[PDB]
C-alpha cells in the first residue's frame, strides 16, 4: 500500500546534525579509491557509493552521515538528501541486525510467497514493518529481486535464500538467532537456476578455445 | 570432467567490505582519469 | 536448406552461455578453457569497422527488451573524437519482474561480460566501460570484481589490454534499489550521483551521455555475446531464428510451471515447446493453463488460445499484440486470480515510478487505486472502459517507457479477461446491494 | 426559493461559513457588496469588512 | 542563411537551428500551454502539458524541449494535441485540492486558466486525494504544499538564478515532494520571486495573504527606489 516512511526530517536527540559520525581511516582509503574511478571535475558521481559506504559502517544513515558525505564530496547537502530519500536501499532509520526482505511481486507471489511471509511473522512475532524487541530482525516486503525462478525467495543482508518453504525460512531464522550464518542459495537441492530435475540442456562438455572460429582470424 | 558440482562458493565467504576492498585493489591498474578542466561544475 | 520453419531444438555445441548453471569454474582459468578470451588481440586489431560489421551481419537485436538492432546502434559512436572521452555503459540492473538472465551471466560467466565490454568499447572507440549492476546483487558484483581483477593481472584489460595497443578500463558501479535506474538515461543520471530520473531524448546518449560525453548503453546479454559473434561470425549467429529475429536467447520460465528455470534456446522456438520441454509444463497439464506473460511484467499477457501457436520472437509476439520484452515467461494456470496478478504488477509499477513526469506520477497511482477496487469488485462496468482510456492517456505521453509498461498489462487484462471483471462486479453488487 | 433580506450564516460549531473568496463581490451586477479580508489571529481566512448596500441591491 | 524553414499549422516560418517547437509556434503568435517551462530557467520537460503533434509522426513531442527539424509541420490544434492536453490536465487535477475559494492564486492561476481553456469540464476521478504536510521556509513565502503540481520551477530558480541549493525533491513517484527535507529558511535577496514563478498557490506571499483578489486590483506601472538599479 502506502509507503509509511516520512520524507521530511525532524531532529531527535538520537538523530540530529550533532549526532557523532565519522568514517574510519580504512573507510577514508576506500573513499579515495571510489573517488578516483570518476573523471576529474565530476566528483559527485561518488555520492551513491560513498553514502552506501557510510551505511555499511554505521548500519543506517543519520542526518550527520549525509552532512559528512556532502562535506567530503563538496556537494550541497540537499543533493545528498535527494539521493538518500530516492533510493530504497538507504536506511534513514535504524534497522535490526538482520534485515529480512521477502519478495511479493507476481512471479514470486504465484509460488506462495504469502506462506513465507506468514511463517516469518509467526516465527518472529512481528509485522511487515516492525523490528523485533531484541533489535535483531526487521521484516519488510520488497518488489522483484531478480530471483524469480527461485521464488519464493528472501534477501538478508546481501544473501539470497531461495526456493523457500515455511520450514526452511523458520530454520534459517533459527540458525541466524543462535549465532551462526546460513549458506545462501536454493533450499531444495538445486543450488542453481537449473530445472528441478533432469538438466534439460548443458549436459555435454563445453567446446574448447577456437572450436567455432571463422576463417581469416 | 563433472557437471554435478556447483563450484560457485566464493560468495559464501564474502564480507561487507569485499566489494570495496576489491575496488581499492583495482585502483592500482587504472589508467589516469580524464579531466573536464574544472574542480566542479560550480568552479 | 535455408528458411527453416521449425525452430527450437539446438544442441549445446551452439550455446554461447555454456556455464549458465555454474557447474564449471566461473573463474578466468575456467573461462579460457571453455573458449573465452580467445583471439581478443586479433579481434581488436581487426578494427572498429570490422567489429561493427560482424554485429550488423548477425542481425543482433538488443536483449534488454526493446530489440533495437545492435549494429546500427553501436555504429552511432563511430564519429571522430571531439575532445570528449567516450564511454560504454553495461546495463546490469535487471529490474523486470520475471527476469533473471543477467544475474546468471554476471555470477557464472563474468569473463564473457568483461571481454564483451572490451570488444564493444573497441568497436565504439570507447575509453572505458562502466558496468552498472543492481545493488541487491552484492555477491554477483563481487564475483564480477574478482573476474575484473584477474583480467587486470593477466593483462587482458587496462593498459594495452593485450598485445594490442589499446587502453581500456572496466568499472563496476552498484545501484541502490531502483527499478527505474534500468532505463538508460536514468541509469546515466544515477551514475552521475543524482536521482534516477530519465532524461528526454534528444539528445541521445551517443551525443550527450554519461558525464555529458558520448555514451552507448547496452544490455549485459547483448554485450556478452559480442565476442562469440565476432569469433564465429555474424553469418553463423544469424543462421538461427527467423528473419529479423536472429540468434539465440535466454528465457526465464517461472510461475505455474513444474520446473521453473532459465535456459538458452533458439529465438523463434514456439512457446508451447519451450514451456513443456525445459520447464516441465504447466502444473495440472497444458489444459490447466490460463494465461502467459511472455516477456516480463511490461508486456501484455496472452490467453491459452494464443499461447498454443505463437512463436517466441519479436515480430511474432508483436502480431499477438504483446511483445517479446525481456523473454521472461510467467505462467499462470486456471487456479490463479488473473485480476490479482495484474493488480500486483500495477502496484509494483506504482512503487517504481520516479515521479518526474505528470502522466506516470499521477496516472499510475490512479490505475493502482482503480485496479485494487477491481480486485474486490467495488467498481461498475462503465469504469472498465474508463480505465482503458486512462491507460491510453498515460501511454505515449510520458518521458520514460515505464508509463508504457504500466499501461500495457492493464490493456491486456481488459482485452482478454473483461468478462471476469464484469462478473466480479456483478457478484460484489449481489452480496452488497 | 423566495429572495429576501440577506444574511451571513455559520457552521453548527458557531464558526462563520464565509472565507472571503469574494465571488459574491465579483458576481454582483449592482456592485452592492464590499469586502475586506485579512488573516485572523488564529490564521483563519476571514473577512474584516462585509457590506451590502441594500439600496444598490437588485435582489 | 543558416535559417531553416518549418511550418506551424501549414504556415512557413524561418527559424535558427536548435530552436524548440515552442519558440517556433511563438514566432507565428501561438502560445503552447505550459506549466514547467520558463524561458529564463533551464528546460525541464516534466509537466508534459506542451505535447504537440508533428505531421506524419505517431508520437507527440514535448514542444518546450524538442528542437525543430527542417521541413517539420507542427499541428497545434489537431485532435491528438487536444486530447494530449485534456489527459495531462486530468492527471494534474486528479490530486489537486478543492482550494480555489481559499487559495490566493484564485483569479491568477495558470492551472485554473489552462483547465478552462484546454482541459475538460468534468472529473471522472472517484478515489481519495493525496495530502502532504506543509513546509516552513521563512516569513516571506507561505507554503501550502498540497497544491504543488511538481513543476520544479522553484528548484531550478533557486539553483540557477538565486545561487542556492536548498530546494529539492525527496521521495519518488506519487509521494515525491518539493522541499528542504530539514527545517531550513530559504532566505535570500531574490527569494520572493519563487512566488511569481510558481504557477499555483503552493507558494504564495505571506504578507499579502487573503487581502485582495486580482480582478479588483488597479495596476500602476512604476519604478523602484529601494536601490540604484531602478
Ligand atoms: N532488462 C530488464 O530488466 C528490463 C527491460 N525492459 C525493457 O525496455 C524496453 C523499452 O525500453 P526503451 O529504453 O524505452 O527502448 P527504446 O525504444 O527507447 O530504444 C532502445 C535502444 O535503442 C536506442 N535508440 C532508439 N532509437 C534511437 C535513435 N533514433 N537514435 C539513437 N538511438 C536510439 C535507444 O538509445 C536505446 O538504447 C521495454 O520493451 C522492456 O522490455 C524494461 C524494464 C526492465
Ligand atoms: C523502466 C525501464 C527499466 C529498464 N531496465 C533495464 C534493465 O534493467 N536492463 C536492461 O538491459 N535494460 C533495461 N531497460 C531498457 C534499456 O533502455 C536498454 O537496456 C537500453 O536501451 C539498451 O539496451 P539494449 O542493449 O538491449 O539495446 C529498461 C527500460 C525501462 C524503460
Ligand atoms: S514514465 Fe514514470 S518512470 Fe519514466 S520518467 Fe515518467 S514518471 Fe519517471
Ligand atoms: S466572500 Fe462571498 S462568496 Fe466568498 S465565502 Fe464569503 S459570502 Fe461566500
Ligand atoms: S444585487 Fe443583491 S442579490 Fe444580487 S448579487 Fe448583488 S448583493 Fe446579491
Ligand atoms: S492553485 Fe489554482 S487550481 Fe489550485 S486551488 Fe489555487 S486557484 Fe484553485
Ligand atoms: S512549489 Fe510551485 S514552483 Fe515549486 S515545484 Fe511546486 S508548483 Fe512548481
Ligand atoms: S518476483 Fe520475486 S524475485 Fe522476482
Ligand atoms: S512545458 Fe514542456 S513538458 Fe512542461
Ligand atoms: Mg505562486
Amino acid at each position: 500500500g502506502a509507503g509509511g516512511a516520512l520524507f521530511v526530517h525532524r531532529d531527535t536527540p538520537e538523530n540530529n546534525p550533532d549526532t557523532p559520525f565519522d568514517f574510519t581511516p580504512e573507510n577514508y582509503k576506500r573513499i579515495e579509491a571510489i573517488v578516483k574511478n570518476y573523471p576529474e571535475g565530476h566528483k559527485a558521481a561518488a555520492v551513491l557509493p560513498v553514502l552506501d559506504l557510510a551505511q555499511r559502517q554505521n548500519g543506517w544513515l543519520p542526518i550527520s552521515a549525509m552532512n559528512k558525505v556532502a562535506e567530503i564530496l563538496q556537494v550541497p547537502p540537499m543533493r545528498v538528501y535527494e539521493v538518500a530519500t530516492f533510493y530504497t536501499m538507504y536506511n534513514r532509520k535504524p534497522v535490526g541486525k538482520y534485515h529480512i526482505q521477502v519478495c511479493t511481486t507476481t512471479p514470486c507471489m504465484l509460488r506462495n510467497s504469502d506462506s513465507i511471509l506468514e511463517a516469518i511473522q509467526k516465527k518472529l512475532g512481528i509485522k511487515v514493518g516492525e523490528t523485533t524487541p531484541d533489535k535483531l530482525f526487521t521484516l519488510i516486503e520488497v518488489e522483484c529481486l531478480g530471483a524469480c525462478v527461485n521464488a519464493p525467495m528472501v534477501q538478508i543482508n546481501d544473501n539470497y535464500y531461495e526456493d523457500l518453504t515455511p520450514k526452511d525460512i523458520e530454520e534459517i531464522i533459527d540458525e541466524l538467532k543462535a549465532g551462526k550464518i546460513p549458506k545462501p542459495g536454493p533450499r531444495s537441492g538445486r543450488f542453481s537456476c537449473e530445472p528441478a530435475g533432469g538438466l534439460t540442456s548443458l549436459t555435454e562438455p563445453p567446446k574448447g578455445p577456437g572450436f567455432g572460429v571463422q576463417a581469416g582470424l | 570432467f563433472d557437471n554435478s558440482t556447483y563450484r560457485n562458493l566464493q560468495h559464501h565467504e564474502y564480507s561487507t567490505y569485499t566489494f570495496l576492498d576489491l575496488n581499492v585493489e583495482l585502483s592500482k591498474f587504472r589508467m589516469p582519469q580524464p579531466s573536464s578542466g574544472r574542480q566542479s561544475p560550480r568552479h | 536448406a535455408p528458411k527453416k520453419t521449425s525452430f527450437g531444438s539446438l544442441k549445446d555445441e551452439d550455446r554461447i552461455f555454456t556455464n549458465l548453471y555454474g557447474r564449471h569454474d566461473w573463474r578466468l582459468k575456467g573461462a579460457q578453457s571453455r573458449g573465452d578470451w580467445y583471439k581478443t588481440k586479433e579481434i581488436l586489431l581487426k578494427g572498429p569497422d570490422w567489429i561493427l560489421g560482424e554485429v550488423k551481419t548477425s542481425g543482433l537485436r538488443g536483449r534488454g527488451g526493446a530489440g533495437f538492432p545492435t549494429g546500427l546502434k553501436w555504429s552511432f559512436m563511430n564519429k571522430p573524437s571531439d575532445g570528449r572521452p567516450k564511454y560504454l555503459v553495461v546495463n546490469a540492473d535487471e529490474g523486470e519482474p520475471g527476469t533473471c538472465k543477467d544475474r546468471e551471466i554476471i555470477r557464472h560467466d563474468p569473463h564473457k561480460l568483461v571481454e564483451g565490454c572490451l570488444v564493444g568499447g573497441r568497436a565504439m572507440g570507447a575509453r572505458a566501460a562502466y558496468i552498472y549492476i543492481r545493488g541487491e546483487f552484492y555477491n554477483e558484483a563481487s564475483n564480477l570484481q574478482v573476474a575484473i581483477r584477474e583480467a587486470y593481472e593477466a593483462g587482458l584489460i587496462g593498459k594495452n589490454a593485450c598485445g594490442s595497443g589499446y587502453d581500456f578500463d572496466v568499472f563496476v558501479v552498484r545501484g541502490a534499489g531502483a527499478y527505474i535506474c534500468g532505463e538508460e538515461t536514468a541509469l546515466i543520471e544515477s551514475i552521475e550521483g543524482k536521482q534516477g530520473k530519465p532524461r528526454l531524448k534528444p539528445p541521445f546518449p551517443a551525443d550527450v551521455g554519461v558525464f555529458g560525453c558520448p555514451t552507448t548503453v547496452a544490455n549485459v546479454e547483448t554485450v556478452a555475446v559480442s565476442p562469440t559473434i565476432c569469433r564465429r561470425g555474424g553469418a553463423w549467429f544469424a543462421s538461427f531464428g527467423r528473419e529479423r529475429n536472429s540468434g539465440t536467447k535466454l528465457f526465464n520460465i517461472s510461475g505455474h510451471v513444474n520446473h521453473p528455470c532459465t535456459v538458452e534456446e533458439e529465438m523463434s522456438v514456439p512457446l508451447k515447446e519451450l514451456i513443456e520441454k525445459h520447464a516441465g509444463g504447466v502444473i495440472g497439464g497444458w489444459d490447466n493453463l490460463l494465461a502467459v506473460i511472455p516477456g516480463g511484467s511490461s508486456t501484455p499477457l496472452i490467453p491459452k488460445s494464443v499461447c498454443e501457436t505463437v512463436l517466441m520472437d519479436f515480430d511474432a509476439l508483436v502480431q499477438a499484440q504483446t511483445g517479446l520484452g525481456t523473454a521472461a515467461v510467467i505462467v499462470m494456470d486456471r487456479s490463479t486470480d488473473i485480476v490479482k496478478a495484474i493488480a500486483r504488477l500495477i502496484e509494483f509499477y506504482k512503487h517504481e515510478s520516479c515521479g518526474q513526469c505528470t502522466p506516470c506520477r499521477e496516472g499510475v497511482d490512479w490505475m493502482n487505486k482503480v485496479m485494487a477496487r477491481f480486485v474486490k469488485g467495488d467498481a461498475r462496468p462503465a469504469e472498465i472502459d474508463s480505465l482503458w482510456e486512462i491507460s491510453k492517456q498515460i501511454e505515449g505521453h510520458t518521458i520514460c517507457a515505464l508509463g508504457d509498461g504500466a499501461a500495457w498489462p492493464v490493456q491486456g487484462l481488459i482485452r482478454h479477461f473483461r468478462p471476469e471483471l464484469e462478473e466480479r462486479m456483478q457478484q460484489f453488487a449481489l452480496q452488497h446491494q | 426559493r423566495f429572495r429576501g433580506e440577506h444574511a451571513l450564516r455559520r457552521y453548527p460549531s458557531g464558526e462563520e461559513r464565509c472565507i472571503a473568496c469574494k465571488l459574491c463581490e465579483a458576481v454582483c451586477p449592482a456592485q452592492a457588496i464590499t469586502i475586506e479580508a485579512e488573516p485572523r489571529a488564529d490564521g483563519s481566512r476571514r473577512t474584516t469588512r462585509y457590506d451590502i448596500d441594500m439600496t444598490k441591491c437588485i435582489y | 542563411s543558416n535559417l531553416i524553414e518549418v511550418f506551424v499549422d501549414g504556415q512557413s516560418v524561418m527559424v535558427e537551428p536548435g530552436t524548440t517547437v515552442l519558440q517556433a509556434c511563438e514566432k507565428v503568435g501561438m502560445q503552447i500551454p505550459r506549466f514547467c517551462y520558463h524561458e529564463r530557467l533551464s528546460v525541464a520537460g516534466n509537466c508534459r502539458m506542451c505535447l504537440v503533434e508533428i505531421e506524419k509522426a505517431p508520437k507527440v513531442v514535448a514542444a518546450c524541449a524538442m528542437p525543430v527539424m527542417k521541413g517539420w509541420n507542427i499541428l497545434t490544434n489537431s485532435e491528438k494535441s487536444k486530447k494530449a492536453r485534456e489527459g495531462v490536465m486530468e492527471f494534474l487535477l486528479a490530486n489537486h485540492p478543492l482550494d480555489c475559494p481559499i487559495c490566493d492564486q484564485g483569479g491568477e492561476c495558470d492551472l485554473q486558466d489552462q483547465s478552462m481553456m484546454f482541459g475538460s469540464d468534468r472529473s471522472r476521478f472517484l478515489e481519495g486525494k493525496r495530502a502532504v504536510e506543509d513546509k516552513n521556509i521563512g516569513p516571506l513565502v507561505k507554503t501550502i504544499m498540497t497544491r504543488c503540481i511538481q513543476c520544479t520551477r522553484c528548484i531550478r530558480f533557486a539553483s540557477e538564478i538565486a545561487g542556492v541549493d536548498d530546494l529539492g525533491t525527496t521521495g519518488r513517484g506519487n509521494d515525491m515532494q518539493v522541499g528542504t527535507y530539514i527545517e531550513k529558511m530559504f532566505m535570500s535577496e531574490l527569494s520572493g520571486n519563487i512566488i511569481d514563478i510558481c504557477p499555483v498557490g503552493a507558494l504564495t506571499s505571506k504578507p499579502y495573504a487573503f487581502t485582495a483578489r486580482p480582478w479588483e486590483t488597479r495596476k500602476t506601472e512604476s519604478i523602484d527606489v529601494m536601490d540604484a538599479v531602478g
